[PDB]
């Protein structure tokens, strides 16, 4: 029960395969039935197919919707579960999650975090960070609104925190957005005692290693 | 396959009213129905199984009924930690197949945005673009239109996005982008965001700067 961690690359690209492996942690893994499903973002579940117990043989049975191209395994020495995907196309881009089946409370009484998948022929790009500054002669209250341009990334995801999360008071990341094959995306930040304190917002991308600190 | 629908997709209330989920299976699954709360950024979480069951450690606050073709999950009193989208789930037969979920939004009162704009920051013209930022934040309710106008003229080559209900004031904000080459953001002088928070206000709110500045 305690724990499900998946792990398993993000960016590969159209026919290319995919292995995603699945760790249980707090668990006889053996016991139990275990399973995939996905979610395409934006949508329900989609259930994948499960690897049986070590009585019922760990066979495997797969939603039609996949099969063939799809195949489970367990590594029962190690509790790891493996998911093996070929022939990726556009559509199996989504996150993936391994769920244990259980007993009584089932199917899927705990799930893992997730990961997610992109399936595309662009590049990881890093982004580019510009701060937001109120700007040409304009007013402002005590409490002012500040920002981060996060531009032109890829793939997902970016992290913003402010001032290293010492600042973490009113703060609206907003959803990334689609602009000709890139992720631009937007954050934001209040701050009282504005000029005299220092923001600064702290991106990263970790498909590219990136992790950048841009004052405002 | 068994296509399950849950309706409604959508659902508003008060923290503290009754709240019905409903779910329709289009074979009979029997008692093999599951419900899921899905919050957000999290994998989804097990509400209660096989129509009526809760799971350990959720609150009395749920419960489920139904049979055969029809479930309802019910919530006595919706709490704000409840906000979050809803999932049904059929499992008598393989492939088990999920329901299309819904999403719940906490109620409350009527909020006039605080909306911010900015100009491109030197550093992205030293490389000859420029997005124009617009911060349209804590509103409700949802619905709202934001337009950006080149000295008075509407214009489009703009990018939206919302967030999800606030969990902290139950607002919602969004952000607009307004992204332009350095040489026509320079030949140009009065930048603005307009946005018409149908209810909150009438006069319209618009916010804007002078290039060459006031």
């Amino acid at each position: 029960e305690v724990k499900l961690l998946e792990s398993g690359g993000g960016l590969v690209q159209p026919g290319g395969s995919m292995r995603l492996s699945c760790a249980g942690s707090g668990f006889t893994f053996t016991d139990f039935y275990m399973n995939w499903i996905r979610q395409p973002a934006g949508k329900a579940p989609e259930w994948l197919g499960f690897i049986r117990d070590k009585a019922k043989g760990y066979t495997t049975e797969y939603n039609p919707s996949v099969k063939g191209r799809f195949t489970i395994s367990r590594d029962n020495t190690q509790n790891m579960l493996y998911l093996q995907m070929n022939t990726l196309r556009a559509e199996d881009t989504a996150t993936y999650y391994c769920a244990r089946e259980g007993h009584t409370a089932a199917p899927f009484d705990y799930w893992g975090q997730g990961v997610m998948v992109t399936v595309s022929s662009a590049q990881t790009t890093a982004p580019s960070v510009y701060p937001l500054a109120p700007g040409c002669g304009d007013t402002t209250s005590s409490t002012v609104t500040l920002g981060c341009l996060v531009k032109g990334y890829f793939p997902e995801p970016v992290t913003v925190t402010w001032n290293s999360g010492a600042l973490s008071s009113d703060v609206h990341t907003f959803p990334a957005v689609l602009q000709s094959g890139l992720y631009t995306l937007t954050s934001s930040v209040t701050s009282s005692t504005w000029p005299s304190q220092t923001v600064t917002c702290n991106v990263a991308h970790p498909a590219s290693s990136t992790k950048v600190d841009k004052k405002v | 396959d068994i296509k399950m629908t849950q309706s409604p997709s959508f659902l508003s209330a008060s923290v503290g009213d009754r709240v019905t989920l409903n779910c329709k299976a289009s074979q009979n699954i029997d008692k093999y129905l599951n419900w899921y709360q899905q919050k957000l950024g999290e994998s989804p979480k097990l509400l209660i199984y096989n129509t009526n069951n809760l799971q350990t450690g959720i609150p009395s606050r749920f419960s489920g009924s139904g049979s055969g073709t029809d479930f309802t999950l019910t919530i006595s009193s919706l709490q704000p930690e409840d906000v979050a989208t809803y999932f049904c789930l059929q499992h008598i037969s393989r492939p088990r197949t999920f329901g299309t979920g819904t999403k719940l939004e906490l109620k409350r009162a009527n909020a006039a945005p605080t909306v911010s704009i900015f100009p491109p920051s030197t550093e992205q013209l030293a490389t000859g673009g420029a997005s124009v930022v617009c911060l349209m934040n804590k509103f409700y309710p949802r619905d709202i239109s934001v337009k950006w106008k080149i000295d008075g003229t509407e214009r489009n080559g703009v990018l939206n996005s919302v967030t999800d209900q606030d969990s902290a004031d139950s607002t919602y904000s969004m952000s607009s982008t307004l992204s332009l080459t350095k040489a026509d953001y320079q030949s140009h002088n009065l930048y603005t965001c307009q946005v018409v928070h149908k209810t909150s206000s009438s006069p319209v709110v618009a916010k804007n700067f002078n290039r060459n500045e006031c």
